């Protein structure tokens, strides 16, 4: 069993008030079964698109989740991952300072 | 210069549940997907057929359709004779050169165990010993061995050649990077971050600079994919408070026509 790594980054330079795209890239996990939610203020975002599951030279799986968002001075964005290698869902919050 | 990879992922949960999904990549550009619940292979590019005729494509896909159903039945029967859940992955394809080398690697429970090599299947150093029997019996399957050899020796390089011609304009697209700056505290001392996003192709140059002096301490992170087939990358630099003043991030990329991005902190 391999533990998922989560990296959350935006497509464009984040600018408060400006429609952007938030990427959640989950890598290094195994087996391939996984659950990925992207969150705004701790709530499930509905229209999250995902890439097809793929894997690397080391056989470990990866996938890209992404959704439309607007960075603001008050909203938190997060990527939460549920995977058999962890007893608890892991959440990583987007931080533009990165 | 180019790696073409077919990636098969097969999960076997119990006697009655399994699925197989595959994706195909030419460099960093997905060209196919084959969902378990799809009878047929899906093109993820306008040019994913390459130079193959419709007839050659149909034939080739039929062959894969037979292999998909066959493979499922073979593993399921194999476990019924000779411990769940089962994850099997296959990575086959070829590496092209300017004037190729083909591969078929198999992993089991995420451990590389078997390969095709020349004319037969081999178990790989420190694979499970029980794998030798089914692999020998499989080496007795002349028809499969012949098809596999053709696929790898002939079909792959030839098909990829067509792809390369057919996807010229996608493979050689230039998308310009956009860059921005941030910094981050430490337990002690700050860390400068240069965000570079939206560039294609992958190769890129990113350095923290003080005037014309390279800050060799520049640490390049992993290339993270965007959802539009462009790349994201940070280049970072530890600094002391005070030290930021005068530093700049410089990005060079083939898309920029020699006009480097320079961003001064
Ligand atoms: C990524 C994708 C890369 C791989 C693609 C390879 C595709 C092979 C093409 C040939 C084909 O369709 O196979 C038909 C065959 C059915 O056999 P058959 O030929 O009908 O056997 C009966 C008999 O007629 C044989 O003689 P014939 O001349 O007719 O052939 O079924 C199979 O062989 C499927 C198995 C082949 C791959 C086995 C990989 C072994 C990995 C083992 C991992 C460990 C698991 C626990
Ligand atoms: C596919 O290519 C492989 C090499 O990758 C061929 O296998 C070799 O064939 C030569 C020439 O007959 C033999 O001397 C070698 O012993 C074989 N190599 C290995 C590693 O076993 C294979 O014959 C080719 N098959 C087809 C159908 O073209
Ligand atoms: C089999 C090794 C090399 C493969 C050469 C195949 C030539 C065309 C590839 C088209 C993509 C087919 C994807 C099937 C992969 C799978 O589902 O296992
Ligand atoms: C995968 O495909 C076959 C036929 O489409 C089906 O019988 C099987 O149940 C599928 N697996 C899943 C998990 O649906």
């Amino acid at each position: 069993q391999k533990t998922p790594q989560i990296q959350v980054y935006s497509r464009h330079p984040p600018e408060n008030g400006k429609p952007n795209i938030l990427n959640c890239y989950v890598t290094q996990f195994h087996p391939p079964h996984i659950e990925i939610q992207m969150l705004k203020n701790g709530k499930k975002i509905p229209k999250v698109e995902m890439s097809d599951m793929s894997f690397s030279k080391d056989w470990s799986f990866y996938i890209l989740a992404h959704t439309e968002f607007t960075p603001t001075e008050t909203d938190t964005y997060a990527c939460r991952v549920k995977h058999a290698s962890m007893a608890e869902p892991k959440t990583v919050y987007w931080d533009r300072d990165m | 210069n180019y790696t073409f990879r077919c990636l098969q992922m097969s999960s076997f949960a119990n006697r009655s549940w399994s699925r197989t999904d595959s994706v195909v990549w030419l460099g960093d550009l997905q060209t196919h997907r084959w969902s378990n619940d799809s009878a047929t292979i899906s093109f993820t590019k306008p040019w994913s057929q390459g130079k193959l005729s419709n007839q050659q494509w149909e034939k080739l896909q039929h062959m894969f359709q037979v292999y998909r159903v066959s493979f499922t039945r073979d593993i399921q029967e194999l476990v019924k004779m000779m411990d769940y859940p089962i994850e099997i992955q296959l990575s086959a394809g070829c590496e092209m050169y300017p004037g190729s080398e083909s591969f078929l690697h198999v992993a089991f429970q995420g451990k590389y165990v078997v390969r095709f090599w020349g004319t037969s299947w081999q178990t790989v150093p420190g694979a499970p010993s029980w794998l030798d029997l089914p692999i020998k019996v499989l080496n007795a399957d002349q028809g499969t061995s012949a098809t596999v050899q053709m696929l790898l020796n002939d079909t792959c390089p030839l098909f990829v050649r067509g792809l390369l011609e057919a996807g010229k304009s996608d493979l050689e697209k230039q998308e310009k990077p956009v860059a921005w700056l941030s910094s981050v505290p430490s337990s002690a001392h700050r860390q400068l971050v240069c965000h570079v996003s939206g560039f294609y192709p992958k190769p890129v140059w990113v350095m923290w600079m003080r005037g014309d002096q390279e800050q060799q301490g520049t640490h390049r992170g992993d290339f993270l994919p965007n959802a539009d087939e462009t790349w994201y990358l940070q280049a970072t630099l530890d600094v002391e408070a005070g030290e930021e003043a005068g530093l700049a991030c410089r990005v060079k990329h083939s898309s920029l026509g020699g006009q480097d991005i320079i961003l001064y902190w």
